[PDB]
């Protein structure tokens, strides 16, 4: 009876990265840039650690959407050596290798890079002396820079570059003007107070938590999980699907999760992923292992079907937690989002002297930028978390980007030929005498 | 087999190194040894000081199930919610018990 009742199970089908359509060089591009007007064109660049994303910096949304991946082989065979450098790596050799150091910002290996690049120029219709507005990580360091922009100039030639950060791109293009930014991307966590439209980058933070730990998290718990053995090969792209679709920040953690594997209404809590199959007086029903690992049906190890599934449970809500708990789900050892943002609100911005009218000009808007703040109840668990920490009634608002992945991208392609950003540009005649390390320091780049 | 030449076709079609690059230099070559590690380039540098640690309290969960944790394992060192993950703990084949310590960063040795 108590599950016979049931339905059968709701069963979502494993999704993964993968290869879906040739995308040619996009010429019409290439000859609208030729035509808009003197110093009002260039090529904008996010280096996303997870996307790529490269275009016209007179249009609305980029050309490309590409992870920094290639590959590179020889089909013996053949003879013939064959080279990729996105998603045309099948990410079916997959032979691939990336161009950040995996859970870092920072571009890594140049030999990927330059590939990643090199596809990026083919794809916008490059037949070369065009300027470049590429985005960096934080507080970047100086060798990744220095390197960049070495292949910048030396191997590609192009006349100006322009590095300034993509969280502070995106909180222009929202009307930012003096706020807390708080970005989840798939590097990492950052708190960036920013004043009168410039960031006060010395106080910034880092959570080393992003994106990209909550797929590699994931994969560690249904591997513990499932430790008997999942039949099916277990990938962390498949993981990073799961945290999208699946993944929520609970209101009240505790309180909801010390219920979350009680036996009534756990088919509802429960999500049930279906890895791909090819077929021909104390028991179970009180156990609480059976309930964490196969949810409230009986199971059989026969069924092909059955077997080849992997059932979420706490993970649901445990995997976004990390950003709030880290060392205590984790081990991160650092400071939860809540409590850095609070540090930064009430320790940092009252003591810092150049400073007006803090905490409350920062606090009226604590924005939301990149695509791992995506999960639900993000923005109402910052706000509750804060509004403890703050003085009562204090005029807390927690905003949410626009489409929170593009619109870096949109703001630096917005920004990228005013007359503040040109006053920003370095010129190749400049970084030949400067040197690659040297930057024109503005409000939305490093110092 | 058209399937093998539809799939030697898109890998041609894909392929980059077919393609010439002329806005690509040919006379600048890179140092071979540029690719460098984080702790390479910082240890050769020796603002990447933006991490912050913290003084709370953390609450306990349990290593296996990931509700919360009375109990921490004097033997194992694995926290547990109850005694039915107390007896699942303990039959752990060897090898187990250092993973989940290590999916929460922590290691027996
Ligand atoms: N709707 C969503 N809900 C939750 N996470 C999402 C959602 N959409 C995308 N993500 C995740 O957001 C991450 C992408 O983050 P983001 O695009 O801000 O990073 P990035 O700019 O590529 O990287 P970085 O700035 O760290 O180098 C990925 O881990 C992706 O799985
Ligand atoms: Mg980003």
């Amino acid at each position: 009876e108590p599950w016979k009742r049931l339905p059968p199970p709701t069963v979502y089908p494993v999704k993964e990265a993968r290869f879906e359509k040739y995308i040619p060089p996009q010429l019409d591009g290439r000859e609208r840039a030729l035509a808009q007007p003197p110093g009002q064109v260039a090529i904008v660049i996010d280096n996303g650690s997870h996307s790529v994303r490269a275009g016209w910096n007179f249009e609305d949304k980029p050309r490309l959407a590409i992870p920094p991946i290639m590959s590179k082989y020889r089909d013996r065979k053949m003879g013939k050596t064959f080279s990729f450098a996105g998603s045309d790596c099948y990410a079916a050799r997959s032979h691939i290798r990336n161009a950040f150091e995996a859970g870092t910002g920072i571009v890594s290996n140049w030999d990927v890079m330059e590939h990643v690049l090199d596809y990026v120029f083919v794809k916008l219709g490059m037949n070369e002396d065009m300027p470049i507005v590429m985005t960096e990580a934080v507080a970047n360091l100086p060798y990744s820079r220095k390197s960049m922009s070495e292949i910048i100039f030396e191997c590609y030639g192009a006349p100006s570059l322009v590095y300034g950060i993509d969280s502070l791109f995106s909180f222009r293009h929202n009307q930012g003007q003096t706020g807390l930014v708080v970005s989840s991307s798939y590097s990492a966590t950052h708190v960036i107070p920013v004043y009168n439209r410039k960031a006060l980058l010395s106080q910034a933070i880092r959570l080393n938590w992003g994106g990209w730990h909550m797929a590699e998290y994931m994969l560690k718990l249904l591997k513990l999980k499932y430790y008997t053995g999942f039949p099916g090969k277990l990938n962390s792209s498949q993981t990073e699907h799961m945290v999208r679709d699946f993944c929520y920040v609970s209101l009240d953690y505790d309180r909801e999760l010390a219920g979350y594997l009680d036996w009534t209404g756990l088919e509802d809590r429960e999500r049930i992923v279906q890895y791909p199959y090819t077929e021909e007086q104390r028991d179970w029903s009180k156990s609480l292992l059976h309930a964490f690992r196969y949810g409230p049906r009986p199971f059989d190890p026969s069924s092909q079907a059955e077997t080849h599934r992997v059932h979420l449970n706490v993970e649901r809500i445990r995997v976004p937690e990390v950003l709030f708990q880290p060392a205590a789900i984790a081990g991160v050892d650092q400071a939860g989002l809540v409590e850095i943002a609070g540090d930064i609100l009430c320790q940092r911005l009252p003591s810092l002297p150049g400073i007006q009218d803090a905490p409350d000009a920062f606090l009226r808007d604590v924005f939301l930028t990149g695509g791992n703040t995506l999960f639900q109840n993000f923005d109402e668990r910052l706000r509750q978390g804060l509004m403890a920490l703050l003085p009562v009634g204090a005029p807390l608002r927690v905003r949410r980007a626009q489409d929170a992945i593009l619109d870096a991208w949109r703001g630096a392609a917005g920004w990228a030929c005013t007359e503040e950003a040109k006053a920003a540009w370095i010129t190749r005649e400049e970084y030949l005498e400067k040197g690659g390390e040297y930057i024109k320091e503005h409000d939305l780049g490093n110092a | 087999q058209s399937a093998q030449a539809a799939h030697q076709a898109l890998v041609e079609q894909l392929d980059l190194h077919s393609i010439h690059k002329t806005f690509r230099n040919p006379n600048w070559r890179p140092n071979q040894r540029r690719n460098k590690t984080i702790k390479a380039i910082l240890g050769e540098s020796q603002t990447n000081i933006e991490s912050a640690p913290s003084l709370a309290p953390m609450k306990h969960y349990c290593d296996v199930t990931g509700l919360p944790a009375p109990y921490l394992d004097p033997k194992t060192r694995l926290r547990y919610h109850n005694k039915e993950i107390f007896a699942m703990i303990r039959n752990l084949p060897q090898g187990m018990g250092e993973q989940f310590l290590e999916a929460r960063g922590a290691h027996t040795v």
